[PDB]
C-alpha cells in the first residue's frame, strides 16, 4: 500500500514530514517507502537481514543478468552467432539499441505520454533510470556483439555458446580493468588505495566475496557526484539544441529521450566533456534528487538522501561511531570533538542538533560529511567501507581477470590495453574521445584526442 | 558443482567451491556488525514514537535532508579533476554488485 497510503503498517515505512518543510506543507502527507524484503519472512528467531538479488562479483551481470531465465531472454537465440538480442523496433544511426521490456506498470511511458516509448530490458532492472545509464548499458551491449563478431571471423568453427561465453568473459574483464585501474584510485585516493587495495597476489578461496549490508548504503556516496542536468553535445562537442541542459527531474525514466532525441552519442559526449559535481560540506546533494526525484512518474517527488537514511534504519545499520570503531577510527562523543574530525564545526553543530550524539548519525550522512582524502572523493570512513568491499570482490573472485588460469599471459597483455574511451570509439559515431584517464579528463579540447591515437583490443591471443 | 570450468555461472553459484552460494544472486547480505533494531530483531529505529536511540530522539530523515543536505542549485561547485563519466561508472558499477529487492 506504500505508493499511496501514509499509514505505517508493514511493509510500509513512510518518511514523516517535518514542520516548515521547504516543499511539503501538508504534514498529513509523507514520502513513500517500502521496507526491503526480509531474507527470512515472518521470523522471530533471526535478526532481520536483507537480500542482494544480483551477483556480488564485477562480472558485468548488469549486461548478462544474475538469473538463468533473464540471461536466456537477453541473448539472440535465433542463430549460432553468440550475440545479445537488440531492439527490433528502433536503432541509433544504424547502431544497436537495448530491447524494450514488457512491464505491467511501465514508468517510461509516463515521462512522455504521446511518445509511447517503454523501458529497456538489460542484465539489470534499473537500465532506464537515467539516459546516461542506458547509454553505458547500450555501449556495453554493442561491445559484446562487437567482440563476438570479431571472434567468429577469427574462429568460425566456434558455436553460439563459445561466442557468447568468450565475449562475456572479455566484457567481464573490461569492467574489472576500468574499475580497479581507473575508477577506484580516483574514489579512494593513493593512501587508501595502498591500504585497502595492495597489489593483487592471487585468488584466496577464504575471502568472503559477499556484499556487506553497509556497502549498499556507503556506496550511495555517488549521490554527491550527481549534476542537476543531462548535458548533451553535438558532433563538434557543442551544446546540442533543442534541450542541451535538461533538468534531471525530466530525464528519470525518459527512455524516449534516447530513442526520439538522438540516441547514445550526445549523452556520452556530455558525460566525457562535463565535470562531475564536487562534494562540499555546504553543497552535499542537488534538489533534482533531494526534491524532484521521480516527479514525472510518481504521486510526489522523492528525496534520495532522506531515502538513503531511512534505508539504513530499515536495514538495521549501526550509527557513525560504531562504523568508525569498526574501521579503527576515533569516535567523537562531543560537538567540539566532532568538529575536529570533520575539520568543520559549522557542520558538526548542525549534525549534533539533529542526532544529539555522533553515535546516532546515519551512516550515509556521516560518511558524506567527512572531508575528502588527498586525490580522492571519499572521507576516511567511506574509504574504509568502500576499500574493504572492493578488496573482497577482487581477492575472493575465482574468475578475476588477473587470476592464473582465467586468461593466458598474452590474453592478459592484450586486455591491459583496453580503455573506456576506446570502447566509445568501437561502438558509436564518436571520433573524439577523452584522453586517458577518462574519469579525470573533463575539458574539451584540452583533455581530448582522436580515435586513431588509441590502440584497439588485439584479439590475436583468442585464435584457436 | 563442476571440478573443471572455463566460465562464470549467471547466478554466481560455484565461484567459491567450499561455500558455493557466496557471491551468488538472491541471497542474504553479509553483516560486518550486528543489526541495531528498535525491538532488537525487526523494527527500525524511528518506527515507534518516543522510542529513543542510544539516549536521544530519532531525527526524521527528511529533517536531516532539509538541514544538512540542502543547498542552492546555482551555488554548485564543479569538480575540477573529475568528469560526469566518474558519477556514472559508479552507478553502472553499483548495478553489477548490489540490488536490494522490496515488495
Ligand atoms: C542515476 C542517478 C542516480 C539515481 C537517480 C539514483 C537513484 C537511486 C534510488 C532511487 C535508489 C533507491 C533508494 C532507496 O529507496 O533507498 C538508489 C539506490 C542506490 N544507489 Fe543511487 N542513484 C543514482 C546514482 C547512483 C550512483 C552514481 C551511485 C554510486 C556511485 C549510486 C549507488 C546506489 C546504491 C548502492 C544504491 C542501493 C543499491 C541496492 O539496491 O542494493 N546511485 N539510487
Ligand atoms: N534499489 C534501487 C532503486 C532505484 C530506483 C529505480 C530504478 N529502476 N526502477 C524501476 C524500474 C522498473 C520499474 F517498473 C519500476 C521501477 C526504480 C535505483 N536507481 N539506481 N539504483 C537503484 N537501486
Ligand atoms: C511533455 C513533453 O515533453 N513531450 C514531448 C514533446 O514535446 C515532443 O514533441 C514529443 C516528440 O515525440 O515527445 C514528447
Ligand atoms: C512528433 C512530434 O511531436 N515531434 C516534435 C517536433 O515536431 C517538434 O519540432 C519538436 C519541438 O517541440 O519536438 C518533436
Ligand atoms: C539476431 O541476429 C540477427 C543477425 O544479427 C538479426 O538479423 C536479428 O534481428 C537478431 N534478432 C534479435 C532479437 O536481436
Ligand atoms: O576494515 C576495518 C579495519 O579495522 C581495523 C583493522 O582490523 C583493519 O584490518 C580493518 O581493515
Ligand atoms: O586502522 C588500522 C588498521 O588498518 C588496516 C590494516 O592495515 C591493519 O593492520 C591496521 O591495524
Ligand atoms: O569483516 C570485514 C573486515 O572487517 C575489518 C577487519 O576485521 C577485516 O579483516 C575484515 O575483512
Ligand atoms: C581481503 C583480506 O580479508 C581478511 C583480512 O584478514 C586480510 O587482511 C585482507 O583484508
Ligand atoms: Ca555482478
Ligand atoms: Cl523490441
Ligand atoms: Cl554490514
Amino acid at each position: 500500500n506504500c505508493e499511496t497510503s501514509c499509514v505505517q503498517q508493514p511493509p510500509c515505512f513512510p518518511l514523516k514530514i517535518p514542520p516548515n518543510d521547504p516543499r511539503i506543507k501538508n504534514q498529513a502527507d509523507c514520502i513513500p517507502f517500502f521496507r526491503s524484503c526480509p531474507a527470512c519472512p515472518g521470523s522471530n528467531i533471526t535478526i532481520r537481514n536483507q537480500i542482494n538479488a544480483l551477483t556480488s562479483f564485477v562480472d558485468a551481470s548488469m549486461v548478462y543478468g544474475s538469473e538463468e531465465p533473464l540471461a536466456r531472454n537477453l541473448r539472440n537465440m535465433s542463430n549460432q552467432l553468440g550475440l545479445l538480442a537488440v531492439n527490433q523496433r528502433f536503432q541509433d544511426n544504424g547502431r544497436a539499441l537495448l530491447p524494450f521490456d514488457n512491464l505491467h506498470d511501465d514508468p517510461c511511458l509516463l515521462t512522455n505520454r504521446s511518445a509511447r516509448i517503454p523501458c529497456f530490458l538489460a542484465g539489470d532492472t534499473r537500465s532506464s533510470e537515467m539516459p546516461e545509464l542506458t547509454s553505458m548499458h547500450t555501449l556495453l551491449l554493442r561491445e559484446h556483439n562487437r567482440l563476438a563478431t570479431e571472434l567468429k571471423s577469427l574462429n568460425p568453427r566456434w558455436d553460439g555458446e563459445r561466442l557468447y561465453q568468450e565475449a562475456r568473459k572479455i566484457v567481464g574483464a573490461m569492467v574489472q580493468i576500468i574499475t580497479y585501474r581507473d575508477y577506484l584510485p580516483l574514489v579512494l585516493g593513493p593512501t587508501a588505495m595502498r591500504k585497502y587495495l595492495p597489489t593483487y597476489r592471487s585468488y584466496n578461496d577464504s575471502v568472503d566475496p559477499r556484499i556487506a549490508n553497509v556497502f549498499t548504503n556507503a556506496f550511495r556516496y555517488g549521490h554527491t557526484l550527481i549534476q542537476p542536468f543531462m548535458f548533451r553535445l553535438d558532433n563538434r562537442y557543442q551544446p546540442m539544441e533543442p534541450n542541451p541542459r535538461v533538468p534531471l527531474s525530466r530525464v528519470f525514466f525518459a527512455s524516449w529521450r534516447v530513442v526520439l532525441e538522438g540516441g547514445i552519442d550526445p549523452i556520452l559526449r556530455g558525460l566525457m566533456a562535463t565535470p562531475a559535481k564536487l562534494n562540499r560540506q555546504n553543497q552535499i546533494a542537488v534538489d533534482e534528487i533531494r526534491e524532484r526525484l521521480f516527479e514525472q512518474v510518481m504521486r510526489i517527488g522523492l528525496d534520495l538522501p532522506a531515502l538513503n537514511m531511512q534505508r539504513s534504519r530499515d536495514h538495521g545499520l549501526p550509527g557513525y561511531n560504531a562504523w568508525r570503531r569498526f574501521c579503527g577510527l576515533p569516535q567523537p562523543e562531543t560537538v567540539g570533538q566532532l568538529g575536529t574530525v570533520l575539520r568543520n564545526l559549522k557542520l558538526a553543530r548542525k549534525l549534533m542538533e539533529q542526532y544529539g550524539t555522533p553515535n546516532n548519525i546515519d551512516i550515509w550522512m556521516g560518511g558524506v560529511s567527512e572531508p575528502l582524502k588527498r586525490k580522492g572523493r571519499v572521507g576516511p570512513l567511506l574509504a574504509c567501507i568502500i576499500g574493504t568491499q572492493f578488496r573482497k570482490l577482487r581477492d575472493g573472485d575465482r574468475f578475476w581477470w588477473e587470476n592464473e588460469g582465467v586468461f593466458s599471459m598474452q590474453q592478459r597483455q592484450a586486455l591491459a590495453q583496453i580503455s573506456l574511451p576506446r570502447i566509445i570509439c568501437d561502438n558509436t559515431g564518436i571520433t573524439t574521445v577523452s584522453k586517458n584517464n577518462i574519469f579525470m579528463s573533463n575539458s574539451y579540447p584540452r583533455d581530448f584526442v582522436n580515435c586513431s591515437t588509441l590502440p584497439a583490443l588485439n584479439l590475436a591471443s583468442w585464435r584457436e | 558443482c563442476p571440478e573443471q570450468d572455463k566460465y562464470r555461472t549467471i547466478t554466481g553459484m560455484c565461484n567459491n567451491r567450499r561455500s558455493p552460494t557466496l557471491g551468488a544472486s538472491n541471497r542474504a547480505f553479509v553483516r560486518w556488525l550486528p543489526a541495531e533494531y528498535e525491538d532488537g530483531f525487526s523494527l527500525p529505529y524511528g518506527w515507534t514514537p518516543g522510542v529513543k536511540r542510544n539516549g536521544f530522539p530519532v531525527a526524521l530523515a527528511r529533517a536531516v535532508s532539509n538541514e544538512i543536505v540542502r543547498f542552492p542549485t546555482d551555488q554548485l561547485t564543479p569538480d575540477q579533476e573529475r568528469s560526469l563519466m566518474f558519477m556514472q561508472w559508479g552507478q553502472l558499477l553499483d548495478h553489477d554488485l548490489d540490488f536490494t529487492p522490496e515488495p
